[PDB]
């Protein structure tokens, strides 16, 4: 068994953590108090439920996770939660006055002096760990902490422990539910600083999630509450292999050796179903072929992207529930003769598939209606690119009349980091079109 | 059509479908960064206040 | 991000100082003997915004009181509210300012500013976190507009890294008290560009004319531009004292605001103003007979955006509202700022209304109020008139022409952004 | 009040159609990059479809179909055709092509000279046509009966071509002895209804058809600005050579004593549908985000066996001259106000077929 930690960064970081660790909990019959019956080796061990959770002499099963924020209100209600005796003091850490939405006040004003103080306390963490794999990093794209305290932590990470895996889950920004005008600026920011020391992340666009929130779960308009439960279900769904025993994903290491071939494009689409409402009196349960080809529909995404106009460098299919191979490959089968799916060239075409028979489990008094299976397929597919093009477009808009920079420079950023970020945001979505685009024949309109 | 390294357990089951074949900065460095922009806003702040004492 | 300091100066100031105090006392349930007697929790979560407590359930409004005569400090003593205030945080001298500028700024002010200052480390000294200050004064008398921006100067100085926000009234011919006005809010804004974080213009002709011509008030008093100062403060401060995500904080919202370090003004507006569904909450809020400043929205495009509705009321039906606003006349939105409209809802309503609405535009279009104040300033200047007063100070001529310039390169730079 | 951009000034169907929506006092025309619009009118190359579909409050709806260009390309429909078993390498109405790229650049060379000897052996007749997508109207251009003058053609050129069976017994019109191609004018809206325009035209040659002289293109290219230039008998039959479905129907009752909807309509909507149905999943944006629609102009040749068959596919036509207001009409009606709803007897043919087996 081999550990992994959880940091979780600024506001959005810190309630999906919540959000995670309740629903991680109810996954692995863990009680509010830590306690966990159906443990029999009291005090420690080396299951697979060992890599997210440590054991007290007690037999509290304390979660591997550190909680960071630039202000306390979020953590605070962290530390007087439901699930708070899971947590001890040194796992949460708060600042007094937050980065006010600016990357460069998370990054070098704040983060300069609460930098030394998270790694001392991952340390703690990591003293405990056996066999260290590395780390789960959630944070959101558009706010200061989660954007320039992240870029931050992560540089230092890389220093301190080389060897270990990185894995992100990102909040990519959507005026339906965001605070600031400058988020743009924030996520080209922050993902410029920190592509080199993540191997892996996946991107949730609240956009995405909102309108699956409004559509399949009739909520006419979603809260954070809503949203996290349901990123919730799709980390768990993720991270459902380094927790359970199983022969796909079952480290970080894997996650980078099957989904991302190519190390700039290291960021696969997550797709999921089916999102059922609780609320719903009659409801017909759903196939494997139908929850399969749910995962080619561009509304159960977590961005909403095209990849017909794409191509496919790996898939992965994770199920959870009633489900046997059999099925699973008639599925496939069948949506092959149907979709458009194109891999490049330099990969086979193809799906590794896991199947974990324990269906999802829902948090009781949540939105979420049971399901008899359910599944979350993970595909680096150039078409995510798409989300890359319109948060550079925004940025070109503001960055040109230099709207906003001043904020930024005011912490001690040179304004040069702007147009180096962007230029690097340019060269990331140049790669993109190399890899999944063949040219168009070219033409001598008015025909 | 391929089906290959079916693994299973108790808790479940993994494989692969094959339907095709194929055809960083040092801590000194980052210190320096965090130092350089503190000195900035350190000139900044000098010169506002310069400008308060004329 | 916790505590802001309130400062309010002269006479305008500590009247609709005053006024503020009352009505949000009111909306956190505070009573005139600082005891809360309110019965939600949302009145309390963020009450150490504006309030420190004292033995005894207490709660103290951090506000320091400031003139340099006795006689509108002795009103506000007297008020419904009065006792409220601590009794320390009342500075006053005896000789007033003479709606002179330079008497605020140099003379009589620069005597009692270190006592101010004395008031104000004392209150921020108490403080967990302070984010920052507000101060209420005009720019047309010679306390609030000298003696108030010579403060905002030597607060900076000592709080260099903190938001210092203002709201600002600023003169108009159609009511006014004497003719140097114009001279002393020219004078004033040059500070105000420089000092200020965020400035809320607030123009005594859009105020009196919506008495009279909305409200139907033949004889507006001061008291009735208050009510509608009040009003508006209220609003404006909402999502700085109630649990919410947006502009929670004097940082936050000027990051989204100011997207340029001179163009901090911000025209406010209120919704209803009458002689209601959530369609005609948002189009009165748009609506420029309901805005502050008496500058035409259409005269210009807005850079940024700040709605606040309160109420109970279809946080759908909001939504739906805003982007229509938006998407109907996207023209007088400035294109290289996506998404620039920014919509918080607060469920506690203020006093005597079931729903209302709150608007913030920081709009190109202010250029207009600044124009006129150039102009009326012109007029005497070019003949010299009036300037004895000032000369009598120490001033010299050159300091006024400095002035005249600096204001007229703000309206070019706003210019600059509404041809961009 | 709705709202629409354009990006393509050169485009005369959309000119039109803004010209329109303007006139029902509905729409307004905001500046091209302005993001809150209902309708874009996209530009021709590098529409940024990846930023349609996410503003919220906005229905958003663009006149390109992503991924049409597959259709409407010339290697690339090679190659669709061939691929796809619905439409298939044994196609009966497509001509057998071959894609080849110049040696200085898969490549099919070596089946076409494989097909090529086989018909030479056999005496039947072998003359191609060698063309590409680059062909700026009347030039790149070679028809010819050797194979080894059609591949050095092409080898002196950068970009892929098609060399094509060249059609040698085409239906001639009387007078004239002359050639000529049919274009339709086919609209696909945002629920991929499929609608044919009433009005067609015939594109003709205005010189006697001549199979012993291959160098001279005026009587073999139907292309408009060729026979405008190099035609000396130039509208001498037909304004413009153009004539239109009323004439030419006439005329194929008086001389082969049969309709027009018989004898080649029939061939030409069933072609149109196999082509849109057959991309209809790679394209459709059924369940997506932002909706598209598009005109397209199918342009076919006619056999002297009154056989029809499919030349190319245009995703950016232009229309007749007299044909324009109501074909633009037609799109407003169709296609915009379908979804954007203002506050007969259609001028198109729905296109749908349900055969049982
Ligand atoms: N899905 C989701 N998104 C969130 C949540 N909280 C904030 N966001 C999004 O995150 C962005 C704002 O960043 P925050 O995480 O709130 O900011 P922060 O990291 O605390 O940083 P500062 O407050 O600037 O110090 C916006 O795009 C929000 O919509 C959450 O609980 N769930
Ligand atoms: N296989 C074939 N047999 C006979 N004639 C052919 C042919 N291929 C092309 N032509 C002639 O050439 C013309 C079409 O050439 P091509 O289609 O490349 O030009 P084009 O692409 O400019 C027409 P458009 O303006 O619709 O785009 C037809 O009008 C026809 O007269
Ligand atoms: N809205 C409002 N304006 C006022 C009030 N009192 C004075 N003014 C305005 O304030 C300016 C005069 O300044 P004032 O505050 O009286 O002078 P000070 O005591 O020297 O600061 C003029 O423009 C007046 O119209 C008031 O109570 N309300
Ligand atoms: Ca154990
Ligand atoms: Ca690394
Ligand atoms: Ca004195
Ligand atoms: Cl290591
Ligand atoms: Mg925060
Ligand atoms: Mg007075
Ligand atoms: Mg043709
Ligand atoms: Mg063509």
């Amino acid at each position: 068994m081999r550990e992994c930690i959880s940091i979780h960064v600024g506001q959005a970081g810190v309630q999906i953590g919540n959000a995670c660790w309740e629903l991680y909990c109810l996954e692995h019959g863990i009680q509010p108090d830590g306690q966990m019956p159906s443990d029999k080796t009291i005090g420690g061990g080396d299951d697979s439920f060992n890599t997210f959770f440590s054991e007290t002499g007690a037999g509290k099963h304390v979660p591997r996770a550190v909680f960071v924020d630039l202000e306390p209100t979020v953590i605070d209600e962290v530390r007087t939660g439901t699930y708070r005796q899971l947590f001890h003091p040194e796992q949460l850490i708060t600042g007094k006055e937050d980065a006010a939405n600016n990357y460069a006040r998370g990054h070098y004003t704040i983060g300069k002096e609460i930098i030394d103080l998270v790694l001392d306390r991952i340390r703690k963490l990591a003293d405990q760990c056996t066999g260290l794999q590395g780390f789960l990093v959630f944070h959101s794209f558009g706010g200061g902490t989660g954007s320039g305290f992240t870029s931050l932590l992560m540089e230092r990470l890389s220093v301190d422990y080389g060897k270990k895996s990185k894995l992100e889950f990102s909040i990519y920004p959507a005026p339906q539910v965001s605070t600031a005008v400058v988020e743009p600026y924030n996520s080209i920011l922050t993902t410029h600083t920190t592509l080199e020391h993540s191997d892996c992340a996946f991107m949730v666009d609240n956009e995405a999630i909102y309108d699956i929130c409004r559509r399949n779960l009739d909520i006419e308009r979603p809260t954070y509450t809503n949203l996290n439960r349901l990123i919730s279900q799709i980390v768990s769904s993720i991270t459902a292999s380094l927790r359970f025993d199983g022969a796909l994903n079952v480290d970080l290491t894997e996650f980078q050796t099957n989904l991302v071939p190519y190390p700039r494009i290291h960021f696969p689409l997550a797709t999921y179903a089916p999102v059922i409402s609780a609320e719903k009196a009659y409801h017909e349960q759903l196939s494997v072929a139908e929850i399969t080809n749910a995962c080619f529909e561009p509304a159960n995404q977590m961005v909403k992207c095209d990849p017909r106009h794409g191509k496919y460098m790996a898939c992965c299919l994770l199920y959870r529930g009633d489900v046997v191979p059999k099925d699973v490959n008639a599925a496939i089968a069948t949506i092959k003769t149907k979709r458009s799916i194109q891999f490049v060239d330099w990969c086979p075409t193809g799906f590794k598939v896991g199947i974990n028979y324990q269906p999802p489990t829902v948090v009781p008094g949540g939105d979420l209606a049971k399901v008899q299976r359910a599944v979350c397929m993970l595909s680096n597919t150039t078409a995510i690119a798409e989300a890359w093009a319109r948060l550079d477009h925004k940025f070109d808009l503001m960055y040109a009349k230099r709207a906003f920079v001043h904020w930024y420079v005011g912490e001690g950023m040179e304004e040069g980091e702007f147009s180096e970020a962007r230029e690097d945001m340019a060269a990331l979505e140049k790669d993109y079109e190399e890899v999944g685009v063949d040219s168009v024949e070219g033409e001598g309109g008015e025909e | 059509m391929e089906v290959i390294e079916l693994n299973k357990c108790t808790s479940g089951q993994s494989f692969e479908v094959i339907l095709k074949p194929p055809s960083d900065p040092s801590l000194e460095e980052i210190q320096k960064k965090l130092e350089a922009a503190e000195e900035r806003r350190k000139y900044q702040e000098a010169e506002l206040l310069k400008h308060l004492a004329e | 991000m916790r505590e802001i300091v309130h400062i309010q100066a002269g006479q305008c100031g500590n009247q609709i100082g005053a006024k503020f105090w009352e009505v949000i006392s009111d909306e956190h349930g505070i009573d005139p003997t600082g005891s809360y007697h309110g019965d939600s929790d949302l009145q309390l979560e963020r009450i150490n915004v504006y309030y420190n407590e004292a033995t005894g359930n207490k709660y103290v409004p951090r506000a320091i009181l400031v003139d340099l005569e006795p006689g509108t400090m002795d009103s506000v003593r007297s008020g419904p509210f009065g006792q409220i205030f601590r009794p320390d945080n009342f500075v006053f001298g005896q000789s007033g300012a003479g709606n002179n500028w330079a008497k605020g700024h140099y003379t009589e002010g620069a005597e009692l500013v270190d006592s101010v200052l004395d008031v104000v480390r004392k209150e921020s000294e108490s403080c967990d976190c302070l984010q920052g200050f507000q101060l209420t004064h005009s720019l047309g008398g010679g306390t609030g507009s000298g003696m108030g921006t010579l403060l905002i100067s030597k607060i900076r100085e000592e709080y260099p890294d903190r938001i210092m926000n203002t709201f600002s009234v600023m003169p108009s011919p159609k009511v006014s008290d004497t003719v140097v006005e114009p001279y002393n809010a020219t004078l004033s804004v040059h500070q105000l560009v420089e000092n200020t974080d965020e400035t809320y213009c607030i123009d005594n002709e859009a105020l009196y004319d919506i008495c009279f011509r909305t409200l139907k008030l033949t004889t507006p008093t001061y008291g009735d531009l208050n009510h509608l100062v009040s009003a508006t403060m209220s609003g404006v401060t909402t999502c700085l004292r109630f649990p919410g995500q947006l502009n929670a904080d004097l940082r936050k919202l000027a990051v989204n605001m100011v997207p340029f370090p001179r163009l901090h003004f911000f025209m406010p507006g209120f919704a209803p103003l009458t002689s209601l569904t959530v369609p005609e909450l948002t189009q009165q809020m748009f609506d420029s007979k309901n805005m502050m400043a008496a500058c035409d929205p259409r005269h210009g495009r807005y850079l940024t955006v700040a709605a606040i509705f309160r109420g109970r009321m279809s946080m759908k039906e909001v939504d739906e509202q805003m982007l229509n606003v938006q998407n109907k006349n996207s023209s007088y939105f400035v294109e290289w700022i996506p998404n620039n409209v920014k919509t918080a809802v607060c469920d506690i309503p203020p006093r005597g209304l079931k729903m209302s609405a709150t608007f913030i535009g920081n709009s190109t279009a202010i250029q207009e109020l600044f124009k006129r104040i150039s102009e009326q300033f012109t007029a005497m200047f070019r003949r010299k008139a009036f300037l004895h007063w000032y000369t009598g100070e120490g001033m010299d001529e050159m300091e006024f022409t400095e002035a005249e310039s600096n204001m007229n390169d703000l309206v070019s730079e706003y210019q600059q952004y509404q041809d961009a | 009040m709705y709202t629409f951009v354009v990006r393509d000034e050169n485009s005369s169907v959309y000119a039109e159609v803004s010209r329109l929506l303007l006139a029902t006092g509905q729409w307004k025309r905001l500046r091209k990059d302005n993001p809150r619009f209902n309708l874009m009118l996209g530009e021709r190359n590098r529409l940024p479809f990846g930023r349609l579909g996410h503003e919220p409050g906005l229905v958003q709806l663009v006149n390109y179909y992503r991924g049409a260009d597959k259709l409407c390309r010339k290697a690339s429909l090679v190659k669709l055709i061939k691929t796809s078993p619905e439409l298939s390498e044994s196609c009966t109405w497509f001509p057998e092509s071959y894609v080849i790229y110049p040696t200085n650049l898969t490549d099919e060379r070596e089946v076409f000279l494989a097909a090529y000897n086989r018909r030479r052996e056999g005496r039947e007749g072998n003359v191609w046509i060698a063309k590409s997508s680059a062909g700026a109207k009347g030039e790149g251009i070679l028809i010819s009966s050797e194979a080894s003058e059609l591949l050095d053609f092409i080898d002196e050129q950068g970009q892929v071509h098609v060399i094509q069976k060249y059609l040698e017994k085409p239906l001639l019109l009387e007078p004239g002895h002359r050639k000529f191609d049919i274009r339709s004018w086919v609209l696909v809206d945002h629920l991929y209804n499929i609608y044919l325009y009433r009005e067609g035209v015939l594109r003709t040659s205005s010189e006697p058809y001549n199979s012993a002289n291959f160098q001279d293109k005026t009587c073999h290219l139907t292309n408009h600005c060729i026979q405008k230039e190099y035609s000396k008998n130039y509208g001498r039959y037909e304004e413009g050579n153009e004539m239109f479905f009323e004439e030419f129907n006439q005329y194929l009752m008086d001389a082969l004593n049969t309709t027009l909807e018989n004898s080649i309509l029939l061939q030409i909507k069933h072609i149109i549908r196999s082509c849109l149905m057959c991309i209809e999943p790679a394209i459709s944006t059924k369940h997506l985000h932002y909706q598209s629609f598009q005109l397209f102009g199918f342009d076919f040749m006619v056999d002297e066996e009154l056989k029809v068959w499919l030349i190319e596919v245009n995703g950016a036509p232009a229309c007749a001259q007299k044909l324009y207001a109501e074909l633009c009409q037609g799109i407003v009606d169709v296609a915009i106000s379908s979804v954007f709803p203002l506050a007969p007897t259609s001028i198109f043919i729905k296109l749908h077929h349900h055969h049982h087996h």
